[PDB]
């Protein structure tokens, strides 16, 4: 009977929550309040990389830290050499409704997609010295709002038709679905050993998936509204979500639940972006006040503002080795921070 | 139906129910940990001088 | 966790009265516009009634205009909408919706076929 | 002696209003795009007229002939041509800009050309100089005039009131009979949306009617009574100087067209004041 | 990828004779393009370059002022005039693609060659002119130059190339480190500023020829003596 | 810098170039976003997405008819919105209004301008000239209602007032609605949209000459 699974429904989730209730000793602040103050964070713009003629959706860094990869909705992806603001390639692109990009690791590939529910794959590297689309991976039935590469041949793609997928890329097929979110997945973040990966949904919750296995591991609610940005912890045993309700929450996986909110009073619009520093002691979000904050993460007092951006800041990365941050904004420009 | 949506959704929180977990306090040691180790090494975190800079 | 459990429905002759209460938890009462929502017996969802976050701002569909007060207690996080003089095709299950976001007017969603914040509804039949 | 009250504070006032106008563009960011690069570039040419005007007063009133050095009073009286000129040709340039962006707003154009806006400036502002130039001897020409200061005259009245008269009152026209045109095309009924665009197009075309109106008839008189010595006492002073206050009143109405029309300037002068 | 050059012939002293090299295969438009000489019982010499789009133009000090070049985009044609001929312009001229992005591999391809017949910088001291070798006994290939090849931003300007005997020059290692696509493992390159050497761990029968070594720090781009390898 | 740096820049100089270019090409054509329903018949209007493109007047219609809180999001440059209602069926009527508070209101689109095209008048007209169904029923104000064939032209007046207060309720003169009346059969449907989105850039550049 439908009331009956409601019920057994319902009896779980009170367990599951009463299990989480006493894993809970003492709050992460408490733990931290002994910490020295990080103190004021100044970042300056180092570089403003100029050339696209409309928003900006989507950035990734390369891994040798120099390269970049930005995608725009001009239907342009501009591979930028951050160093000199040289830009090494300019794609043009089918769809000009384009809302992710990714860079391999190896650097060989990027991905995008958007509107289209299509990730194409281009081949940086090839002997005509052309950037060509190398494989069109379609099957998501909604609007593809991330892609994250896992070697040269895999990759995961999180889509608006609630599912997120891995592919394999040379024969283009959907290796693995994953399931279970009852909203858009709006981002993912791919764990640093690439077993697993965390997704962000439009239903107020994030979920843990397994690649190899293709089930949810662990399910992670707290937020309020949608949540828009997921980065992991450097260490791969926590990750932080960026949602709606103007605020920014840090989960572990071990305890499976909250452990701090990044949170203001007079922050009101939602966070577009979340990532970590190297270290995980700083924690930079991307807000629709066109600012992007710098919070200690393990204190929750914000550190710094990287103000500079005159529109809505819609990606923001971190470089492998922290050396800088690069955000893009709706106003077609993207920032390089130190 | 809604029946088989019921039944997949009782599942799959019947198996994350049975999981381990640890204390809180504990998580919040090792990210204090993790921090405190790989502050040194953090060029947001301590800046680094302008000669190391490769963004000058 | 966002939740919203609806309860007084039930059955009453055409002409009578009700009383609709939603008690919602997971999320700050306050800074969200609330809607009323009903799935007719082989119709789509319908959009009823709402209230901005306040009360200031009150809206109701020209159907049940005069016949349904909606009201609402941010200090005990709950939702209603009183009924007067139920009609026969009054009867639905009414669903208690929540705006997507906080501090904004504009309600997108609210009677999509698979939305997040809405409730599991009750059955109000005449 | 009281006619100095009104000199002093119309002074004042175009002084006042061009600070704040270039204390918004400085300060504020939303007023700081390529269309207000014009604007400021009037600013500063006004701020120069004003104060190279107000040396003439002081020195040359009441039993005081000279002040300033030889040098002096050849660099103030070079830096007072080219500030009229660069007022004049700005104005010109301003007007033409405004019928490009409403007679012909298809033709959409400025993303990055701030460069293109700002040589252009430079360009307006090195004219100036140039037509400044034959102002490097003294007064001017001290004597054996009649010829040499006749053509003077005559070039410096086309130059700087005929040509950019002419200019600003037909793209002036031309906008004024467009928006009045194009008030038809609004929904008109339905108010709240309609009847407002209606009325600010009709107050943008008055506006600019009385723009050029309040042009012509400030800059007439001085050129007038230089035209005249050119060619060729209590009422001749008060003549004379009721005809320089006319012709810079002008420089006075420049901010004030553009607090009277945008709204966010009126906010913008509101807050820094 | 596919360069072929025609041309070439008897030409008399103080003549004219244009070269043309045809392109196809590749994105010719992306592509800067250079011209290289090797004299008969010589090595090679670096003649011209023409950027893409031709914006920018370079000549060998000894061609200056005679020889032209130039490109033909959408006919992906790229031409050598050469005016006034003497008895030293006889040798093999090779067409050369080279693109220059962050990464980029330039030098990775080379034409076919045409032959012709008549009648301050970089000086790449490669001393060593032939070695003895044996198949499977590892060989390191020596190069100097008279001026630090390693630039500011850290990229030490070293090229390496092969010719096999009876074929055009094939890169083995940019930038010194680099190892050029489709190139076997067994190759390395190594040295810091002025001494550089060039390692291969195992010798096939496929690796004798001479070895050319070539700074690419200043636009007068100059060339070792080379070393040949024999069994 | 060196050569290889030196020839690195010049590539990317053209780049620039060739992205200036492409810009100034794209910029000379006019985005749409076609957002009406079911039942509306906004295809046939003027004669994944479904992207379509008209010229009249030598100016280019570029159309994207997506087939949602999220996705519209990246139509927030777009000129204008084309929203199409079907005004002869009044069960969905309030459906139409609350779709089209729902995108006047949004916090994205709250600068663009809507030109609102009411379908299938002559459907309309002909429902009240049968006199079997009645506004009065699913709308309690008609009855009360009078206009400033007359039953027609007040049928016609309410419902287009009902979209205009919806639109003049909020917005502060930052953008404006265009109603129209359509009967799909109407050719000059690409005509009204090319005034209106005149009319809408003539006041964008008002708006941004500091002359409003
Ligand atoms: C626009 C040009 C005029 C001629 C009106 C110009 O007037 C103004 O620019 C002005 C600005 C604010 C008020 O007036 C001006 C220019 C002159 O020099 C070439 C002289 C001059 N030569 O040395 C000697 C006496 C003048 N008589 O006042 C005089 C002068 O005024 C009439």
């Amino acid at each position: 009977e439908l009331d009956q699974l409601r019920q057994e429904a319902e009896q779980l989730k009170n367990q599951i929550r009463d299990a989480r209730k006493a894993c809970a000793d003492a709050t992460l602040s408490q733990i931290t309040n002994n910490i020295d103050p990080v103190g004021r964070i100044q970042m300056r713009t180092r570089r403003t990389l100029r050339g696209h003629l409309a928003k900006i959706y989507a950035m990734h860094w390369g891994t040798d830290s120099r390269l970049l990869v930005s995608a725009s909705q001009d239907g342009k992806l501009i591979i930028w050499d951050s160093y000199t603001t040289n830009k090494v390639h300019a794609i043009p692109l089918r769809s000009s409704w384009v809302m992710t990009c990714a860079y391999a690791p190896s650097g060989n590939y990027v991905a995008c997609g958007g509107l289209d529910n299509i990730c194409s794959i281009y081949n940086l590297k090839t002997r005509e010295g052309n950037v060509r689309v190398s494989r069109e991976l379609a099957g998501h039935t909604g609007y593809l709002s991330c892609c994250r590469f896992l070697d040269d041949n895999q990759i995961v793609t999180s889509s608006g038709d609630t599912t997120c997928a891995l592919w394999d890329i040379e024969t283009g097929q959907q290796t693995t679905t994953f399931t279970g979110h009852t909203g858009d997945v709006m981002s993912l973040s791919l764990a640093p050993d690439t077993r697993l990966f965390v997704s962000g949904a439009c239903d107020a919750s994030a979920k843990l998936w397994d690649v190899r296995e293709g089930m949810c591991r662990q399910t992670f609610t707290g937020h309020e509204s949608d949540i828009n940005a997921i980065c992991f912890f450097p260490n791969g045993n926590a990750f932080a979500t960026g949602s709606d309700d103007a605020t920014c929450r840090l989960f572990d996986l071990r305890a499976d639940q909250e452990l701090m909110t990044y949170s203001h009073d007079n922050i009101i619009c939602g966070i577009t972006s979340v990532s970590f520093s190297k270290s995980g002691r700083l924690l930079l979000a991307g807000y629709d006040d066109f600012n992007c904050n710098v919070w200690d993460a393990l204190k929750a007092d914000r550190a710094g503002v990287l103000a500079g951006h005159d529109n809505r800041v819609s990606c923001l990365g971190v470089t492998d080795d922290g050396m800088a941050v690069a955000t893009g904004s709706w106003d077609s420009f993207l920032k390089i921070w130190n | 139906a809604s029946i088989a949506q019921a039944r997949k959704l009782v599942e799959q929180l019947k198996m994350e129910a049975n999981i381990d977990r640890i204390k809180v306090s504990k998580a919040a040691a090792d990210l204090m940990a993790y921090c405190e180790a790989h502050a040194k090494e953090d060029p947001l975190l301590t800046p680094v001088p302008a000669s190391e800079n490769p963004f000058r | 966790q966002v939740q919203l459990q609806e309860s007084g429905g039930g059955l009453v002759q055409p002409g009578g009265s009700l009383r609709l209460s939603c008690a919602a938890s997971g999320f700050t009462f306050s800074n969200y516009k609330m809607n009323w929502v009903r799935q007719a017996p082989g119709k789509g969802l319908e959009w009823v009634s709402d209230i901005s976050q306040s009360g200031a701002s009150i809206s109701y569909t020209g159907s049940v205009k005069g016949r349904f007060t909606i009201s609402r207690d941010n200090a005990k996080n709950t939702l209603y909408l009183q009924m007067n003089s139920l009609k026969p095709e009054d009867t639905a299950v009414y669903y208690c919706a929540r705006c997507p976001a906080p501090f904004t007017r504009d309600c997108f969603d609210v009677t999509s076929t698979t939305y997040a914040y809405r409730g599991q509804g009750t059955q109000v039949t005449v | 002696c009281a006619i100095y009250i009104t000199y002093a504070v119309i002074i004042s006032v175009g002084i006042l209003g061009n600070a704040i106008l270039i204390k918004v563009f400085f300060k504020t960011k939303s007023m700081q795009t390529v269309p207000n690069i014009f604007i400021t570039s009037l600013a500063f040419g006004d701020l120069l007229l004003l104060l190279t005007c107000v040396p003439v007063d002081a020195t040359h009133y009441l039993a005081e002939g000279w002040l300033f050095g030889r040098i002096g009073c050849k660099v103030l009286s070079f830096i007072r041509l080219t500030s009229v000129g660069v007022s004049v040709f700005t104005l010109t340039i301003l007007s033409a800009d405004r019928y490009k962006a409403v007679v012909k707003p298809l033709e959409r154009q400025p993303s990055n050309a701030i460069l293109k806006t700002c040589v252009k400036a430079g360009c307006v502002w090195i004219v100036s100089m140039i037509f400044a130039l034959p102002e490097a001897i003294f007064t001017s020409y001290p004597v054996s005039k009649k010829l040499l200061q006749e053509i003077h005259s005559l070039l410096c009245f086309l130059v700087f009131y005929i040509i950019p008269l002419s200019i600003i009152s037909v793209y002036y026209s031309l906008i004024a009979r467009t928006l009045y045109k194009s008030t038809l095309n609004i929904p008109t009924e339905e108010q709240s949306h309609a009847r407002k665009q209606i009325e600010s197009r009709k107050r943008i075309a008055r506006t600019v009617l009385v723009l050029v109106a309040l042009f012509a008839l400030c800059w007439l008189p001085n050129h007038l009574l230089y035209l005249y010595h050119s060619f060729t006492s209590a009422m001749h002073f008060i003549f004379t100087i009721f005809s320089r206050v006319l012709a810079f009143s002008n420089s006075c109405v420049n901010p004030f067209a553009l607090y009277w029309l945008s709204k966010s300037f009126q906010k913008h002068f509101k807050a820094q004041l | 990828v596919q360069l072929v050059e025609s041309g070439g012939g008897l030409v008399q002293p103080g003549g004219s004779r244009k070269l043309s090299c045809s392109a196809s295969g590749f994105a010719f438009s992306s592509f800067g393009m250079h011209w290289v000489r090797q004299a008969p019982e010589k090595g090679l010499e670096w003649v011209a370059y023409i950027s893409s789009g031709s914006g920018t133009i370079y000549y060998a000090d000894t061609v200056k002022g005679r020889f032209t070049i130039s490109r033909d985009d959408p006919k992906n044609t790229l031409f050598l005039q050469m005016t006034s001929l003497r008895s030293e312009d006889t040798a093999m001229y090779y067409c050369v693609r080279s693109i220059y992005y962050y990464g980029s591999s330039p030098f990775d391809f080379w034409g076919q060659g045409t032959t012709l017949t008549v009648s301050s910088d970089i000086v790449m001291t490669q001393a060593t002119s032939s070695v003895p070798v044996t198949p499977g006994e590892s060989v390191s290939i020596s190069c100097r130059s008279s001026k630090s090849l390693l630039h500011s931003n850290g990229n030490t300007y070293l090229y390496w190339f092969l010719q096999r005997p009876g074929q055009s020059p094939q890169l083995l290692i940019y930038r010194m480190s680099n190892l050029a696509s489709g190139v076997p493992d067994r190759f390395s390159g190594s040295g810091s500023g002025t001494a550089f050497t060039l390692t291969i761990s195992r010798l096939e029968a496929e690796d004798v020829g001479v070895y050319y070594c070539m700074q690419h720090l200043e636009y007068p781009l100059t060339f070792g003596a080379g070393t040949k390898l024999e069994l | 810098v060196s050569a290889e740096d030196k020839a690195a820049a010049e590539r990317s100089k053209m780049i620039d170039k060739n992205l200036r270019e492409d810009g100034e090409k794209a910029r000379r054509t006019l985005r749409l976003l076609l957002l009406g329903a079911d039942n509306s018949g906004k295809s046939t209007i003027v004669k994944g997405i479904f992207e379509t493109k008209f010229q009249v007047d030598k100016v280019n219609f570029h159309m994207f008819d997506v087939g949602r809180r999220k996705w519209i999001q990246c139509f927030n440059d777009v000129t204008a919105i084309i929203f199409v209602v079907d005004s002869s069926d009044y069960n969905r009527l309030q459906e139409a209004l609350n779709d089209f508070k729902s995108i006047w209101n949004n916090r994205w689109l709250r600068t663009i301008s809507v030109i609102l095209f009411l379908n299938k008048q002559d459907l309309l007209a002909e429902k009240v000239l049968a006199g079997k169904s009645k506004i009065e029923d699913y709308f309690p104000e008609f009855a009360r209602y009078t206009t400033p064939d007359p039953r027609v032209t007040r049928a016609k007046y309410f419902i287009r007032k009902e979209f205009v207060d919806i639109s003049t309720a909020s917005g502060d003169g930052r953008h404006i609605c265009y109603p129209h009346f359509t009967c799909a059969v109407d050719t000059e449907n690409a005509r009204r949209i090319f005034n209106d989105c005149k009319d809408i850039i003539l006041q964008m550049n008002l708006r941004e000459y500091n002359l409003v």
